[PDB]
């Protein structure tokens, strides 16, 4: 009776396949790529030491060991799947490969909770490792300036690079370190409207329509397919043209007229320029 | 005698007894932690070469390659506290740490290296603590509060519990480390003996003695004591010591020689054994039935083929006694045991043991600990010696060892820090005995089994932390990959190391920020004893125990200062003179009394010496040859008091302070109020807000001055000498001859520290207090810090109180406060805020920073300047932009009634939107300064341009300042020297200044002196270009900021904030109280000689909170009041120096045996002066805390003024001028003022913002948010009859999302209805629920 997890229960599997010789492993592969599936599931059996030996060394990222176990695991069914015998070399110089590059893809991709491409992580690492390596000659964090300065690339591209490892917080984690208050008490909800400017605007409507009707009718009809407001779609001064009143010159007369009514109407209200843009 | 500080105003002083120790300097512990850290420690005891010793060196996993280590060395901070507290970066140093690579050879596992390389490498950033214990961690100022967690090694706890439905109590032995597995060893309720490694499940403790190589013979050989028998063929005869009848019973007849001692039905006397050693017995005979149950002690084997007759641990029965008779065995062996003295419990473990063998018990230990997996022959045994054998993983401490070895009763104090086979040994034997009577359980609350933790030591186990994740990618890349001729220098990532030391000083439990509203808060804030955090406990799980106070807790701990709240009685305070170990137990001085005579050999003494010998009382009268008074001195042995004979004693309090901690030490009368009140007073005391002009105690304690000085606050001097020169910002100390170093001419500068802010936004402020041409000392105070006055702690303001009830405008703790009071500005304190605006590079574009912001008027555009930035100087208010921030954005798909509008008066659109910084609402202050940061690079402003060169210029006057005043000191001292041997009075001031230091002497030294000073000069004249171009590259150069942020601006706003019915006040005795009417000064009562009251307060808060304490505290105001009256009025008439020198002196006399007889005939006429018109408010009085004042001496001054000795005048009232009856007690209370300032506190929202899951309001008066309608006030609106109520508060008011939208727009059209609908909180408890596999629905 093992103890359940997860892990304990792989680890004592996978020892149960004998470590092939080379021999053994050209034979089992000259079986395997003809199609002989046994072949294929001994080999993908023996090698998943060797994975989690890999594996073992990509310990400590974003990903838990267990997935970085299971996406060796992906690589070296692709080992064995592309796996020459013929150029006498032993099996695990080449899945070697295979194993640490899908391990390596799959930190670059179920790390980060926005997903980074894979050339924008190589290149924020190539940054990182040039800040490491410069700490040493100065003793300090080196800048963002200081590594555009050892690259000679631009100053605004590193500042960008370096500025997509922002590392996204939680929500959920609480502030001061007192376990009263997270960001759900300090966040606002920015696009909902709270009720104060949402009757100002409804306000504003029936007053926008009240004036409109307190205007006479040509001028109305003008200034309404105008701008799509009194139930109408937003019109050109060619449109209207075509439609109501054929000297297009005489439209944009009568909705300088009407402009100029209701700004007498408004200002009659007090709401001038200043009242209603502060 | 007195300094110069205190010819200025010395306070009169009630001390009687005469005090043998100075109150030591009070942050010895945070700076002496933080000294022993980071130090080159020459051999590895302390702090960092302990931490690198320790865990280097590092070697490969046996690649033939290790990194070892060979020193370290701090670097300089690039920005002192001043420059880095502005820029917002912490202040740090750099160490570059000396490391080697080696690279042992192949087919040489001792054989030499052929590569190694020595290569200084950098890790980390170590904070340096300033000068006065404080860090500066990314700007702010935070405080490491010192922990006093539990005492590694051995813990002979009790259960003392019901815990077994019997009573029975368990005793557990535990062996906590510094650093390791822990270990118990539990007893069971069928006396079974159960070894438990870090809590797992109990299994028999005779397991763990087979983990150590011990046969089970052996097992039985330690924990007990052989019993011989006899076979003379027959008989079952025994060897007997009579000391084995301790208590035992004789069903036969004990008979030896043919004698008889004991018989059957006589129980085995002392009688008996005295018998028994008057014969000198060895061999008795013992019946058949003896032998019955006899458990055996070793494997008695065939004689003849050595079959197992009878393992070991095997009870003898009489066919097993026939059968090792028959065999051929004579002697056996067995066990006595008893059920009183030697109870057999290791044999009883050893029989529910089910383990057999050395290897069974390693898989035993295997199977228990990482479960599961099956163990090999090595890794069983290497997991067991890897738990407590380990110099890795297991280390008590030299603390741990010494407490390990003083408890088991060592001589040895130091010894291996892991554990031995023989300390499990003896920690069984001693939890045995404990057992079986001989011995007692300790207990953790007693100081002597509690450490300090402080900086030092918790730094360096947070660097050893770093360390050990070093070490383990140091192996990673040493034995991997290659060997290599690779260097040091990328083996080690910096920033694991800076990681760990950083999260440690910026958010741990205990790192907190300073509250600096006081100079008393700070220094109780550095001086805390705080048991949370690491390795400590929290408070949910803090017992009624560790709450408690102790009997040890005296002179260690403060009794009286630990909030109350939740934490009451774990965030204790230290005490005044309590001292710290070398180890860290807190110890504490006492003065030795040798035969009969208190000589002053001040010892230390910690907390389990203390609990040796007999000490006596600070109020033990001493007959001025340091015998006692009495013949029987009252005195306390062990916890305990007594009443014991004067020559018993053998040790004596130091002084009548050493019990309270330096907060509570500056209450006066302590001792008349409750314990209740004075920690509420002691708690109370550090909230002061430090106010406009801060003024004195009239009624002080004396630790004034030494808490004023000892912090630092304020500017005191270092080397005594004239005053050149005081401004309101700098002063230049001229230094005095002999105190000044021949090589500078010295001028000390003072610069002291003006309007800046406090973590509490308060004003730090710091004034001059000394005049230009007045000599001053080493030690003396210079300027005033915040709170303080003349170098003495003033954190409030003394008034004219009152104790009456009046109106009902006082009535349960509120307080009436005449306008005279306002008029006077008395508590207006100083609010200073910072506001910032960040101007980030968002995706859309950057945000400018200029002053064309769309769809604002003129009006706020006023106050800015052309470049977006206000006026410094500028009365800002409510609403006004400070920096007018543009953002860009873009697809704005305007509505059409916004097109229309903007149509109408012909406005644009405006495709950049404005989020200015503006003023928070309600904040009306005065923008004093505008600090603006620029990355490197970004294009600084108008403004930028213009602070710079203002900086500059500062900065270069500032230099060229201290080149030309030590110029002037340079030829003063070049001058002294062209005054002897060759001395030119006018040749020297014919020629000018560049020969002056070359001109001819004698051949003295002074010749080469006035060389000395030229290269002096010249060395200056270099030194002012270079740092000069440093300042200069330091201002100019760009800035740290985060990513994507350009330019940051703060704005300094400084609020002078008045007080008003809303504000809390507090004496120092908890009577505190929100004031609640600014009476005018007509109504306020008035005394018939027309002065009113300035301060009403409730009587009836007296008698019930028992701070009678306050009483005294007012009457010995009002005599001290007036006898600063009394000067006063000689003042006022020019009288003579002569008579107030007879009346000041008059006033010093009394009362009767007082220290500090203060002859005032040493006295100048000058400094009688300038004693009189500082003692002209008021006679500063001195009244220790439990030495105190007693009342006869207050009548005394009560009639040295012409005040009536009650204390009680004849107040008249306010709007009539009708006399009260019963005359009331007014005087001077020494009124505070606390920072729960009801303009912080008064906060309504109508509608403002709602949050982002649940749409409901936010937190309270920064996010403007509603106050939370918990549920126990819904269960008080369901306990009325009210429902709407209810409905409409936890539906409309909350949380319905369309429907608080009708409801507003009902209430703006004037109907007062509601259309409730279902709330949204609900809704998501719908989708979060059913986003579980439940499907949750509301039918109909």
């Amino acid at each position: 009776q093992r103890v359940l997890d997860a892990t304990q229960l792989y680890l004592g599997e996978i020892g149960y396949s004998p470590l092939l010789t080379a021999e053994e492993e050209v034979y089992f592969a000259r079986r395997a790529l003809r199609g002989d599936v046994a072949s294929r599931r001994r080999m993908i059996e023996s090698n998943l030491r060797l994975v989690v030996k890999i594996a073992r060394r990509y310990g400590n990222r974003g990903l838990a060991l267990l997935d970085l176990i299971e996406e060796g695991n992906l690589g070296l069914i692709r080992a064995v799947e592309k796996f020459d015998p013929e150029r006498g070399f032993r099996f695990s110089t080449y899945a070697t490969w295979w194993i640490r590059q899908t391990i390596e893809r799959a930190i670059m991709n179920q790390t980060r909770t926005i997903r980074l491409p894979i050339h924008i992580v190589k290149e924020l690492n190539v940054y990182l490792r040039t800040a490491r390596e410069l700490s040493h000659k100065l003793d300090h964090e080196p800048s963002a300036e200081e590594i555009a300065e050892q690259l000679d690339k631009p100053v605004d591209d590193v500042s960008r690079m370096l500025r997509l490892n922002e590392r996204i917080t939680s929500v959920d984690t609480p502030l001061g370190g007192d376990s009263e208050k997270a960001l759900l008490d300090i966040l606002a909800d920015e696009k909902e409207n709270g009720p104060e400017d949402t009757t100002q605007d409804d306000d504003m409507k029936q007053s926008i329509v009240k004036w409109l009707f307190e205007l006479n009718a040509k001028q109305r009809e003008v200034l309404a397919r105008r701008f799509g407001l009194l139930g109408y779609e937003a019109a050109t001064l060619e449109d209207v043209g075509r439609e109501i009143g054929l000297t297009r010159e005489r439209v944009r007369q009568i909705q300088v007229e009407g402009l100029r009514r209701l700004r007498e109407i408004l200002q009659t209200q007090g709401l001038n320029i200043e009242a209603l843009f502060r | 005698v007195y300094s110069y500080t205190e010819k200025k105003r010395i306070r009169k002083d009630f001390g009687k007894r005469p005090q043998v120790l100075d109150v030591p300097y009070l942050l010895s512990i945070q700076l002496d932690s933080f000294q022993k850290f980071i130090e080159q420690d020459p051999e590895g005891q302390y702090g960092l070469e302990a931490a690198f010793r320790s865990v280097f060196p590092i070697q490969s996993y046996s690649g033939n390659s290790e990194l070892q280590y060979v020193s370290y060395r701090l670097g300089e901070p690039v920005f002192d506290v001043q420059e880095c507290q502005i820029r917002g970066v912490t202040y740090s140093a750099p160490l570059r740490v000396k490391l080697r690579l080696v690279i042992y050879e192949r087919e040489a596992p001792e054989g030499t290296v052929k590569d190694i390389k020595e290569q200084e490498v950098y890790m980390g950033e170590i904070p340096l603590m300033t000068d006065n214990g404080t860090f500066v961690i990314n700007g702010t100022e935070r405080v490491i509060v010192s922990q006093l967690h539990r005492s590694p090694g051995v813990f002979f706890d009790s259960d003392k519990g019901k815990t077994h439905s019997s009573g029975k109590v368990l005793y557990n032995a535990r062996i906590i480390p510094y650093r390791g597995s822990w270990l118990d060893f539990e007893f069971d309720p069928k006396d079974n003996l159960f070894v438990r490694i870090d809590r797992r499940r109990k299994l028999p403790a005779t397991i763990i003695l087979r983990a150590l190589n011990y046969t089970t013979e052996q097992i039985l050989d330690l924990f007990f004591e052989k019993v011989i028998f006899e076979i003379r063929d027959n008989k079952l005869q025994m060897e007997l010591v009579p000391e084995r009848l301790r208590g035992e019973t004789a069903s036969f007849d004990i008979e030896a020689n043919g004698k008889v001692y004991v018989e059957k039905g006589r129980r085995i006397t002392a009688r008996h054994i005295r018998q028994l050693e008057k014969d000198d017995v060895k061999l008795i005979e013992v019946p058949v039935e003896y032998i019955a149950g006899k458990v055996v002690a070793k494997d008695y084997i065939d004689e003849s083929t050595g079959e197992l007759i009878c393992a070991a641990n095997m009870e003898l029965s009489l066919d097993l006694l026939a059968k090792l008779s028959q065999s051929g065995h004579k002697r056996i062996e067995t066990l006595f045991t008893n059920d009183l003295d030697h109870g057999p419990y290791i044999s009883e473990t050893l029989r529910v043991d089910p383990t057999n063998d050395r290897l069974s018990a390693l898989v035993e230990i295997y199977r228990m600990m990482r479960p599961g997996e099956p163990p090999t022959r090595e890794a069983a045994e290497s997991l067991f010696e890897n738990l407590f054998f380990s110099e890795d993983r297991y280390d008590l401490s030299a603390v741990g060892r010494m407490k390990f070895n003083r408890s088991l009763l060592r001589e040895e104090i130091e010894g291996s820090g892991i554990l031995s086979k023989d300390d499990i040994i003896d920690v069984m034997k001693k939890l045995i005995d404990i057992r079986n009577g001989k011995g007692e359980v300790d207990d953790i609350d007693h100081l002597g089994n509690r450490r300090i933790r402080s900086v030092g030591e918790m730094a360096e186990n947070q660097f050893r932390v770093g360390l050990v994740r070093v070490e383990r990618a140091v192996k990673e890349r040493l034995s991997l990959g290659d060997l290599d001729t690779l260097m040091p220098q990328d083996m080690i990532n910096a920033k694991p190391i800076s990681a760990a030391v950083k999260e440690f000083f910026g958010s741990s439990q205990l790192s907190q920020f300073m509250d600096q509203n006081n100079p008393l808060s700070e220094i109780t804030h550095k001086r805390r004893i705080s048991a949370l955090g690491p390795g400590g406990l929290t408070r949910e799980r803090a017992g009624f125990e560790v709450r408690d106070v102790h009997p040890t807790h005296y002179g260690r701990v403060c009794p009286i200062e630990t909030p109350e709240g939740p934490n009451i009685g774990l965030i204790n305070s230290l005490s005044v003179y309590a001292q710290t170990n070398e180890y860290g137990f807190l110890e504490t001085p006492y003065r030795k009394v040798t035969d009969g005579v208190v000589t002053d050999e001040i010892h230390y003494l910690s907390a389990i010496e203390e609990g040796n010998y007999v000490i006596a009382q600070a109020n033990s009268n001493l007959d001025e040859e340091g015998h006692f008074v009495e013949d029987l001195v009252t005195c306390r042995s062990k916890g305990e008091s007594s009443l014991f004979s004067r020559d018993q004693v053998d040790y004596m309090d130091v002084s009548t302070q050493q019990v309270v901690s330096v907060g509570a030490s500056l209450i006066p009368f302590l001792e008349h109020d409750d314990a209740n009140r004075a920690l509420m007073g002691a708690n109370m005391q550090r909230q002061a807000v430090p106010t406009l002009r801060a003024d004195k105690p009239l009624v002080g304690t004396g630790m004034e001055r030494a808490v004023a000085v000892d912090s630092g606050v304020t500017a005191v001097a270092k080397r005594g000498g004239v005053v050149q020169y005081v401004d309101a910002s700098r002063i230049v100390i001229k230094v005095n001859e002999d105190e000044m170093y021949p090589g500078e001419a010295g001028i000390d500068i003072y610069n002291l520290t003006k309007y800046t802010r406090s973590n509490q936004n308060t004003c730090i402020n710091q004034m001059p207090c000394v005049s230009l041409g007045e000599p001053v000392e080493r030690g003396d105070v210079l300027a005033d810090g915040p709170s303080t006055d003349l170098g003495e702690l003033a954190l409030g303001q003394n008034m004219r109180v009152a104790f009456m009830p009046w109106n009902g405008y006082n009535f349960e703790d509120s307080i009436l406060v005449s306008e005279r009071v306002v008029q006077e500005d008395r508590f207006t304190t100083i609010h200073i805020q910072e506001l910032a605006c960040v101007s980030r590079d968002t995706k859309l574009g950057p945000e400018e920073i200029t002053a064309d912001i769309p769809n604002v008027g003129e009006a706020a555009l006023s106050k800015l300047d052309e470049s977006g930035i206000v006026y410094i100087g500028a009365e800002v208010t409510g609403g006004d932009i400070l920096v007018g921030k543009v953002t860009p954005k873009g697809e704005t798909q305007l509505t059409p009634e916004e097109k229309l509008l903007r149509a109408i008066f012909g406005e644009k659109a405006s495709d950049v939107k404005d989020s200015s910084l503006r003023v928070p609402n309600g904040v009306s202050g005065t923008v004093i300064d505008v600090q603006v940061f620029t990355r490197d690079g970004v294009e600084k402003d108008k403004r930028a341009l213009e602070i710079e060169e203002m900086q500059l210029k500062q900065a270069k006057k500032d230099l060229s300042e201290e080149l030309q005043i030590l110029e002037a000191g340079l030829f003063s001292r070049i001058r002294a020297v062209l005054v002897a041997g060759g001395v030119e009075a006018e040749k020297l001031d014919k020629l000018p200044r560049d020969r002056w230091l070359e001109l001819g002497l004698t051949d003295e030294e002074k010749q080469n002196q006035l060389e000395q000073l030229a290269e002096q000069y010249d060395e200056l004249k270099h030194e002012f270009e270079k740092k000069l171009e440093a300042k200069r590259r330091k201002i100019t150069q760009g800035d740290d900021l985060a990513p994507g942020v350009l330019k940051i601006v703060k704005v300094y706003l400084a609020v002078k904030r008045r007080i008003q019915p809303g504000d809390k006040m507090a004496g120092r005795h908890g009577n505190k109280g929100v004031i609640s009417k600014i009476n005018p000064i007509e109504d306020m009562p008035y005394d018939e000689n027309g002065t009113p009251v300035d301060i009403v307060l409730n009587p009836l808060g007296v008698p019930s909170r028992m701070n009678i304490g306050q009483i005294l505290e007012t009457h010995l105001g009002m005599a001290a009041k007036g006898i600063g009256d009394k000067i006063n009025a000689m003042l006022k008439q020019q009288q003579e120096v002569a008579k107030l020198r007879e009346f000041i002196q008059r006033a010093y006399d009394l009362g009767a045996d007082v220290r500090q007889k203060v002859d005032l005939s040493t006295f100048s006429d000058e400094e009688v002066m300038r004693l009189a018109e500082n003692l002209r408010k008021g006679m500063p009085i001195a009244t220790p805390v439990f030495d105190g004042a007693k009342e006869a001496e207050i009548k005394e001054l009560l009639k040295l003024g012409d005040l009536p000795t009650s204390g009680q005048i004849r107040l008249y009232d306010g709007r009539t001028g009708e006399q009260f009856e019963r005359p009331v007690t007014v005087g001077y209370m020494y009124m505070l003022k606390l920072n729960h300032l009801v303009d912080d506190k008064m906060h309504a929202r109508s509608t403002g913002s709602y949050s982002l899951v649940t749409q409901q309001p936010l937190g309270g008066k920064a996010q403007f948010g509603g106050q939370r309608f918990g549920e126990m006030e819904v269960w008080a609106l369901e306990a009325y009859g009210a429902a709407y109520t209810l409905q409409e508060m936890l539906t409309v008011k909350s949380d319905d999302v369309n429907g608080r939208t009708k409801m507003y727009k009902n209430i703006v059209d004037g109907n007062h209805q509601m259309e409730p609908g279902m709330p949204e909180s609900f809704n998501v408890l719908l989708k979060e629920i059913r986003s579980l596999g439940i499907n949750i629905e509301l039918e109909d």
